[PDB]
């Protein structure tokens, strides 16, 4: 599309998610998803083709279905108290409406099937706002009405969350579906910690999105969407395959790297509260995200798979565009465990 | 007296559309290059 | 079937390179002799001279800061007091009773 | 500024550039045919830029120095082993048809990178359009098997789709004996060794496959040799046609910022050459990859960015 | 502890007025040092993305790598200790203003505590 | 040769540098505890005229 | 503890600015100075630790693993010299910066205060050890290697976070020092059984325990020869040296929640000795050995007696030597023939007479041969474990035989009888070999004349 | 390609790197006077 028509639709995205971040009535939340909802499908849809298109299909009617819960949820809350404001949530059916609501927004278990098929159907870019920028609305809505969800539901549909990005993450090949089950996986993590402290689930949102971001680029730079386009990669610019092998090793929880000081900090949260059970099972289950994201590495930077003649050309040639803040997400995403501390900012 | 490295028989078990291929599966086909299906 | 069973370009193993054929006294650290004179130097003299000998000499002259003749020293004077004064050497109870207090059991 | 958004955005609009002389244009012929001469003339005398046939090393004419590269460590084939050993062990024919197709392919993101960018047409030879010729008589021939035709097409299709053909197609005639002829007369001892066959599965391919397809989207001039030593009279041809059944007169401003900042990023225009499928011919294992590539990156001025090499004689590498 | 909702506070500063009463952190603090550290190592690896000579491409991108991870370093650790200072100021105050629940543990001695032994054996 | 051997020997100075800076810093960081510096039930001792601390 | 800390940090930027032909000579160099540097803490007391700040501590059980630590890094090069001549500059730089950043983490590992700091570095030594053995192994089952070697030590080593954390919201400590003196003991509870059991079973995943082993001889026999030693002298004590630390809270459990591993490990010893006894890669047998000798550490430390620790810590020093001289021996046959098979090369005392000398003081050193510390440590555990329980000399006995066995085993079959007539490569040895070899039966017989300085804090 | 050290913007970054040290020294130098003051220290 024209240049100024996407950099409109792209701030008017963001416009619907600070919308729905800084208002304090219920209709005007509801607007701001549907500002962001509608802004967005041009965005999926920017290299026309058919798996684009259906992907901007299946979107829109699973944001559709949620919006439309979600005002049912606010126009019950409506009834049983002359309520707008954005508070406790005053009954119990309307809160559960709410969560599975807010739920499919973000893609949690059982509301995760549209999340794989979205993002293999859209390209890298389009992947990387979808994973990053679309999680904050729905996940500050839930922190502001924390206090009244129920922890059962929650819990179940983080677990499942959790168990559900793991096995899927095993099967797959194509890059953009194995991020799409850790997006799942890390947002089964994020709303497991919902219930007892939400600074936990900000600080493992921040570490997640670096992280995303870092991958993303990583993946844009070398343009490669399956794991054997990524493998030829080492013969071109090893550098590349190895900041990812280091970024990938954080993204398993792997300390001393960044990505371990979430999981650290909600499992000590968790314990305060007398859960033990629950912070075992989901350290267990993260193992699997490990044990794909540890094929990745294999077959990316730690061995040296056969190549082509006609990479020699390649040789010869620069990247035109280069990214900013790609190395500064890189060291973010790898190397600020002993500033964990600076959590107390209420990031 | 060389290091093993991964050869095309290595290299083609992550070429399928899917990893562990079953029988359901065993039609499955990987997605175009460009991602971009013929409009027939 | 023409195909040429080759199954891609690669380079053929090479064979191993023996270091005494073009260099003899090769000390086996460097293809390079000066390098490689110059690294078995620096081995042996910070190996054999400086850690293994120096560093033994020091362990074995390490100060008694374990304490093993000052414990030697206050024995022998326990020893020779509680033998002069008829007291019964060594006491089966390591804390005097009369700063313990038991509790009643009336039972 | 290099082009970008930013520069579309404030002044840069390719349309008001175009001057009806744009058109560019594609010269096609059988080996060794008067066609090289021919185009370059038409570019003499319409005031439009010429590409000679990019060959072997055309890659390495735009990139350092224009000076090309070993044959190892560019191309990894040679066409004189061809013209002696077609039918080769290695599988090299194939290696040199894909070598050539991917050169082929940069050299029109360069030629279709400068009519974007400066408003002047330009003239080739031999496109990727027409370079499935070559495949196919290697195919009738015994040369090349099945699958690396195949794996061609597949490479063609992702690739060809993203850009506009050519305006004009200018094909010369000449009869196999007479060009067999002319052959003899070159001297050169390893193209006298091209069978009668091989030359008439490419005209074959060209009369059959390649003009009738270019005749429904294009303008054709089919030339003999003899009409082709005047080209006062090709170039009066060349204006009075007018396009008009082509995809150029639907292309718009955007659709021409889309192609322009395709044509420049080079590993954007090359990325589909080397999709991962592994043909004996053309895949090449991890030792010698890793070989190759440190070779590379000895040689001078390849080591750092352009600019950054201190070898080459570039300086305040520290403040760049 | 989620002092979201504490009162008087003002709802987008970054460090109160209240804050100024803290000691700053030095400019040699450990932390400051990582930070810069952090920046540092970020010039290196924007050094060899772009395929630069590591050490020696850039200095002053380098310099303003260094100097802009330090600033918000800076920053931020005034912002954790204030905030450190909030939670033991609250606690404090709380502990006062309830004696009830925090009585005062009658002190006793090992010599009149009664603890199981086990052997070893 | 001065001004050439350095271009290639100045990394033999790295370790112990680095040496002798953690044997400061080790020096930093015993000045934080000297909380009971001469105020232990075993070793409270009476200063001698001309000192002014028990150990450093 | 600063002033080891930062010169081998100082290491990395030293190797990265090296010369392109220098960096072997100026790591080795560096390297035995950061050891002769450390040889200053053995210097201990009678008395508490060390305590150096807040941060890190030593005592005399951490003193001579830091020892041993910081004396491997120097052999480690010196082994790795040869099968990486025909590696680029940059990756031999990348291969020095693992080594590095693994004696790095050891380091602070061993002198670590805190129970979670402790923890975090434990696990950052893993992921150097994965990347030397998936990058620089040679046979295409290290990718295999690897994921066993590391999902094993996970798998046992999460549940030991939960259960750290949980301990400090009870507690409101993990400061050992604050740990030890505030104990209390831990009533028989089906939640203290958890407690325990999380507490114990990632130090012996790591040891390994017998029946959780099975990824030692994987990662052993398919890393490099660097990671072989680091792997077999060090690594394997972090396990020993946690169980040590961490058992003062888990009394009076201990008295009865250590009775399956003390059969599994008594039981085991026997085990994995006899398969010694058929073996036909010199690696695996000596890895299994490994296993064997980890056996009676365990079996040590679950006793609980001043003896026990003793003569485990004793026997994890001597260990340690021990078999990462009889993995650089195998090493310099296995450049020599590239095969890695017990029969292939044999008779070589005859081509190779102080190679063969080599071989036998290192047989006889894993023998146990008095007065060396391998059996000053097996005898002291063996006396414990009588006053344990008089009968457990019988599977005492019964190793001991059986060790001598397989130890001689390998020694006849290698270096005695006739040479092979087809193998016509076998070069002299090397002065870098020699001196290697050197380099590590040196001190272990140099260690027989103060063992005080590797009987731990309880001497 | 052939291009010559981009003064403006060599020159930006390093002002740009000045003045965020300056500021910064400023800040800190205030934060300490301010602290004392408050406290009743000097
Ligand atoms: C923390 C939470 C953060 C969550 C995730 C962050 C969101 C990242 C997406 C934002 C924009 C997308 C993007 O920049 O591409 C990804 C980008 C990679 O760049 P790329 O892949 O080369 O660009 C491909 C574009 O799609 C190619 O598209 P283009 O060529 O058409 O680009 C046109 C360009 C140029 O725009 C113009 O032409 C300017 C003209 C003004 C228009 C006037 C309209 C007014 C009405 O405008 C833009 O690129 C969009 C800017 C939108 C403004 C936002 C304020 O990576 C990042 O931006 C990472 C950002 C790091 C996080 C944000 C800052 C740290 C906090
Ligand atoms: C508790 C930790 C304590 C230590 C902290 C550790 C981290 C610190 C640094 C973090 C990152 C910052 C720097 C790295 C940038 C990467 C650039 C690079 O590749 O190196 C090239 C460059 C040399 O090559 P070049 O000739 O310039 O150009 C070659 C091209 O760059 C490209 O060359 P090429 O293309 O021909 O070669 C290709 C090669 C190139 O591939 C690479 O080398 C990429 C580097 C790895 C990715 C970096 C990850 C990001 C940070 C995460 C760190 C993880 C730490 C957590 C622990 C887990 C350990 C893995 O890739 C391969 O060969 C593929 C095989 C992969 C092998 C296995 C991969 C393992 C990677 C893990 C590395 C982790 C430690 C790295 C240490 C530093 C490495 C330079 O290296 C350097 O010389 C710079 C290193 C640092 C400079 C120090 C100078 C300062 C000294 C001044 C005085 C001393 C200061 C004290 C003051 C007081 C004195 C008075
Ligand atoms: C016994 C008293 C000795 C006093 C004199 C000084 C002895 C100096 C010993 C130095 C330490 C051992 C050095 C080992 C590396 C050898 C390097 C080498 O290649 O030399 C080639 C050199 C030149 O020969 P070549 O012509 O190149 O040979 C060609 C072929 O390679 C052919 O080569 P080969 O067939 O000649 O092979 C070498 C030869 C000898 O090579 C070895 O076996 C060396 C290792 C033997 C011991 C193995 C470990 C056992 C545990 C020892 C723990 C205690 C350590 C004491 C402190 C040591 C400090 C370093 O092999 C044997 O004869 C088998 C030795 C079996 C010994 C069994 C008894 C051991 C315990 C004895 C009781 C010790 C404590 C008594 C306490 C109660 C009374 C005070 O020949 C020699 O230097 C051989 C030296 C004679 C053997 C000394 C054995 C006694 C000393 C044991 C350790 C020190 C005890 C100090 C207290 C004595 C009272
Ligand atoms: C990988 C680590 C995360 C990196 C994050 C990106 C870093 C670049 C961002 C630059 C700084 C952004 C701060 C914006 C400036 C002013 C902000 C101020 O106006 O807002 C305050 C808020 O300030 C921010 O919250 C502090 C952000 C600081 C983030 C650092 C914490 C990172 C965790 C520890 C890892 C170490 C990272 C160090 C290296 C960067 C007031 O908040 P308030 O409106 O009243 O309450 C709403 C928030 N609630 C609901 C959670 C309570
Ligand atoms: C080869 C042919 C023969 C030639 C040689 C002939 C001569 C034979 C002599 C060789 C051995 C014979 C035995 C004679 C022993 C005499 C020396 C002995 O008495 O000294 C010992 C001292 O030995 C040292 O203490 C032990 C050596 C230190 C070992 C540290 C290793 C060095 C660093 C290497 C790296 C570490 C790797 C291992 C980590 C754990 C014990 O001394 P001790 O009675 O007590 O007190 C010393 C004096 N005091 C009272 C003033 C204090
Ligand atoms: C696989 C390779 C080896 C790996 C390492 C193996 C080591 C782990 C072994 C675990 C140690 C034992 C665990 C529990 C021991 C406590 C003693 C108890 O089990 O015995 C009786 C308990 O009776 C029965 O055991 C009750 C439990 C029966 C159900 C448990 C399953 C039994 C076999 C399962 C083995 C599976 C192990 C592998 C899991 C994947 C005592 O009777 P009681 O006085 O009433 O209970 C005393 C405890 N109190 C005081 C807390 C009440
Ligand atoms: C090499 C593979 C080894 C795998 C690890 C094996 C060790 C498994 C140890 C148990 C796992 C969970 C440990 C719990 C962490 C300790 C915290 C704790 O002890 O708190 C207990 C909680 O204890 C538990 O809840 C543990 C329940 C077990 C749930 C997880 C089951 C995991 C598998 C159990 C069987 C296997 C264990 C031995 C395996 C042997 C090796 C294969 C008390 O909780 P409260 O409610 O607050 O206090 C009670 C008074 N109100
Ligand atoms: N796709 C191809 N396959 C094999 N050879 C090719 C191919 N394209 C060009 N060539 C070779 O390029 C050489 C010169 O090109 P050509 O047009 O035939 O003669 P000229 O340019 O001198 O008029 C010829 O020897 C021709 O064989």
């Amino acid at each position: 599309m024209n240049p100024i028509i996407y950099t409109t639709l792209i701030m008017t995205v963001m416009s619907g998610t600070m919308l729905v971040m800084i208002s304090s009535h219920w209709l005007l939340i509801w607007i701001g998803f549907e500002m962001n909802l509608l802004a967005m499908i041009p965005v999926l849809m920017k290299n026309f083709n058919p798996r684009a298109t259906e992907a901007a299909t299946k979107y829109f009617l699973t944001q559709a279905t949620a919006s439309m819960m979600l005002m049912m949820a606010i126009i019950i809350n409506l009834l049983y108290s002359g309520q707008w404001t954005i508070t406790k949530m005053f009954n119990p059916v309307a809160m559960t409406m709410m969560t599975m609501a807010l739920a499919m927004k973000l893609g949690l278990s059982p509301f995760h099937f549209w999340v794989p098929e979205v993002t293999q159907g859209i390209s890298l870019q389009a992947g990387l706002l979808l994973l990053t920028w679309q999680k904050l609305a729905p996940l500050s809505v839930l922190c502001q009405i924390s206090q009244s969800i129920n922890p059962n539901l929650m819990l179940t549909m983080a677990m499942l969350s959790i168990l559900i990005g793991g096995w899927g993450g095993l099967n797959q090949t194509q890059l953009r579906k194995i991020m799409a089950y850790s997006s799942i996986a890390h947002m089964g993590w994020m709303t497991a910690v919902l219930p007892y402290n939400t600074t936990m689930t900000i600080l493992n949102l921040l570490i997640y999105i670096t992280m995303t971001l870092a991958m993303f680029m990583l993946l844009i730079h070398s343009s490669a969407t399956t794991t054997l386009s990524l493998s030829h990669t080492w013969n071109k610019m090893p550098v590349i395959t190895s900041l990812m092998m280091v970024t990938l090793l954080s993204m398993g929880g792997l300390p001393p790297l960044s990505g371990f000081m979430p999981k650290w900090m909600i499992i000590q949260e968790m314990t305060k509260n007398e859960s033990i059970i629950m912070p075992t099972l989901m350290a267990m289950t993260a193992l699997l995200n490990l044990y794909f994201y540890m094929r990745l590495a294999y077959s990316s930077s730690l061995t040296m798979f056969p190549s082509t003649n006609n990479m020699k050309m390649k040789w010869q040639f620069e990247h035109t565009k280069q990214m900013k803040l790609l190395p500064t997400m890189i060291v973010l995403s790898t190397l600020v465990l002993p500033m964990t501390p600076a959590l107390s900012s209420l990031n | 007296a060389r290091q093993w490295q991964p050869d095309v028989e290595w290299a083609e078990q992550f070429g399928g559309a899917v990893m562990y291929p079953t029988k359901e599966t065993a039609h499955w086909k990987p997605p175009p290059w460009n991602d971009v299906d013929p409009p027939k | 079937p023409p195909e040429p069973t080759i199954r891609l370009q690669e380079d053929p193993d090479p064979e191993d390179e023996n270091l005494y054929e073009k260099n003899p006294d090769s000390h086996g650290y460097d293809k390079d002799p000066i390098v490689d004179l110059w690294n078995m130097r620096v081995v042996f003299f910070f190996g054999f001279s400086i850690v293994l000998v120096l560093g033994s000499t020091f362990v074995a002259y390490l100060p008694d800061y374990r304490m093993q003749e000052w414990a030697r020293r206050e024995a022998e004077r326990l020893v020779k007091y509680r033998e002069a004064n008829g007291l019964p050497l060594m006491e089966s109870n390591c804390f005097d009773p009369n700063k313990i207090q038991l509790p009643e059991d009336e039972d | 500024l290099q082009y970008g958004p930013l520069a579309f955005v404030l002044g840069e609009r390719t349309t008001r550039k175009l001057t009806e002389t744009s058109k560019v244009i594609t010269v096609d012929g059988n080996i060794c045919s008067g066609k090289g001469r021919l185009a370059r003339e038409i570019a003499e005398k319409l005031g439009l830029r010429h590409f000679p046939e990019a060959g072997i090393h055309y890659a390495d004419s735009t990139t350092g120095d224009g000076k090309p590269l070993d044959v190892q460590l560019s191309g990894n084939c040679s066409l004189e082993k061809f013209y002696d050993d077609p039918k080769s062990n290695d599988g090299n024919s194939y290696r040199l048809q894909s070598w050539l197709y991917a050169s082929r392919l940069l050299q029109y993101a360069d030629a279709l990178e400068h009519l974007l960018s400066t408003g002047q047409g330009v003239v080739l030879e031999r496109s990727i359009y027409s370079d499935f010729v070559f495949l196919e008589a290697m195919y009738r021939q015994g040369f090349i098997r099945k699958q690396c035709v195949e794996h061609y097409n597949e490479v063609k299709k992702v690739t060809a789709c993203e850009y506009l053909p050519p305006h004009v197609v200018v094909y010369v005639d000449v009869p196999v004996p007479e060009i067999q002829s002319r052959i003899q007369k070159k001297g050169n001892p390893h193209e006298m060794k091209i069978t009668a066959a091989y030359l008439q599965d490419i005209e074959n391919a060209y009369k059959k496959t390649f003009l009738p397809e270019m005749s429904e989207k294009c303008e054709v001039l089919q030339y003999s040799a003899r009409e082709a030593e005047d080209a006062e009279k090709v170039v009066e041809d060349i204006e009075y046609l007018k396009c008009d059944k082509g995809p150029w007169p639907d292309q718009d401003d955007r659709t021409f910022h889309r192609l322009r900042m395709l044509v420049q990023n080079k590993l954007e225009v090359l990325n589909y050459t080397t999709i991962p499928v592994y043909l004996p011919e053309i895949t090449i294992g991890a030792h010698q990859s890793d070989r190759v590539f440190q070779k590379f990156t000895e040689l001078p001025g390849r080591k750092y960015s352009p600019g950054y090499n201190e070898d080459v004689g570039d300086k305040w590498i520290w403040l760049k | 502890t989620m002092m979201s909702g504490r009162p008087g506070r003002v709802p987008l500063q970054f460090l109160p007025n209240e804050a100024r009463s803290l000691p700053p952190p030095k400019l040699t603090d450990p932390r400051l040092v990582y930070m810069g550290f952090l920046g540092y190592c970020s010039g290196l690896i924007d050094n060899a993305i772009r395929r630069r000579p590591v050490v020696s491409a850039g200095l002053h991108r380098q310099l303003l790598y260094v100097t802009s991870f330090v600033f918000f370093g800076y920053y931020l650790l005034k912002r954790q200790d204030y905030m450190y200072a909030l939670r033991d100021h609250d606690m404090f105050a709380y502990v006062k203003s309830h004696p009830e629940d925090f009585p005062e543990k009658d002190k006793k001695t090992y010599g009149e505590i009664l603890e199981e032994f086990h052997p070893v054996r | 040769n001065v001004l050439q051997i350095v271009r290639d020997h100045w990394v033999h100075i790295l370790v112990p540098v680095g040496f002798v800076f953690g044997c400061y810093l080790d020096r930093r960081s015993d000045e934080k505890l000297t909380a009971f510096r001469n105020k232990s039930l075993l070793f409270k001792r009476e200063l001698r005229p001309n000192e002014e601390v028990t150990w450093k | 503890m600063l002033k080891i800390i930062i010169p081998t940090t100082m290491l990395l930027p030293m190797t990265w600015m090296s010369k392109h032909n220098m960096i072997w000579i100026n790591a080795t160099v560096h390297s035995l100075l950061i050891s002769l540097i450390s040889l200053s803490l053995l210097n201990q007391l009678g008395e508490n630790s060390l305590n150096f700040s807040l941060t890190f501590f030593s005592d005399s059980l951490s003193a001579p693993l830091l020892v041993l630590t910081t004396w491997l890094l120097p052999l480690m090069l010196m082994a790795s010299q040869s099968h990486l001549s025909k590696e680029t500059t940059t990756r031999k730089k990348l291969y020095i910066t693992m080594l590095i950043l693994l004696q790095l983490f050891l380091i602070m590992t061993f002198t670590a205060t805190e129970l979670i700091l402790f923890y975090i570095l434990f696990e950052a030594t893993l992921v150097p050890t994965l990347i030397i053995i998936t990058r620089w192994g040679n046979q295409t089952e290290r990718l295999n290697a690897g994921l066993y070697f590391l999902f094993y030590t996970l798998a046992g080593s999460l549940p030991l976070l939960v259960a750290l954390v949980y301990i400090q919201n009870t507690t409101g400590s993990l400061n050992f020092l604050i740990i030890h003196y505030w104990s209390h003991p831990l009533s028989n509870s089906w939640s203290n059984i958890f407690m325990w059991l999380a507490c114990i079973m990632a130090f012996m995943v790591k040891m390994p325990l017998y029946g959780l082993h099975l990824w030692l001889p994987k990662a052993h026999v398919e890393a490099p020869i660097a990671g072989s030693m680091v792997l077999a002298a060090v690594l394997l004590k972090l396990g020993g040296y946690g169980m040590m630390r961490i058992t003062t809270i888990l009394n009076p459990l201990t008295n009865y929640m250590a009775y399956p591993f003390l059969m599994l490990s008594m039981w085991g010893m026997i085990m994995t000795s006899s398969i010694c006894l058929r073996q036909t890669d010199l690696k695996s047998l000596i890895a299994y050995s490994s296993v064997s000798h980890m056996a009676l550490v365990i079996v040590a430390i679950m006793i609980q007696t001043p003896w026990s620790f003793m003569g485990a810590t004793a026997l994890m020093i001597a260990h340690g030597l021990t078999s990462s001289m009889l993995f650089c021996l195998a090493n310099t046959n296995y450049e020599r023939v590239h095969s890695r098979t017990m029969i292939l090369a044999r008779g070589l005392q005859t081509l190779l007479p102080l190679m063969a000398t080599w071989w036998l003081v290192a047989s006889l050193t894993n023998l146990a041969l008095p007065p060396s510390i391998n059996l000053i440590g097996e005898l002291f555990i063996i006396t414990a474990s009588f006053s344990w329980s008089n009968i457990t000399i019988i599977l005492m006995g019964m190793n001991m035989m059986i060790t001598a066995l397989y130890s001689l085993y390998m020694l006849i079959t290698t270096q005695r009888g006739k040479y092979t007539h087809h193998i016509n490569n076998i070069k002299p040895s090397f002065t870098r070999e020699n001196a290697l070899m050197a380099l590590h039966i040196l001190p272990l017989l140099l260690l027989t004349l103060n063992p005080k300085m590797i009987l731990g804090p309880l001497y | 390609p052939h291009g010559s050290p981009d003064w403006l913007k060599v020159g930006l970054t390093l002002g740009t790197s000045v003045f965020l040290w300056i500021y910064l020294i400023k800040q800190h130098k205030e934060d300490v006077l301010e602290y004392k003051r408050r406290n009743g220290l000097e």
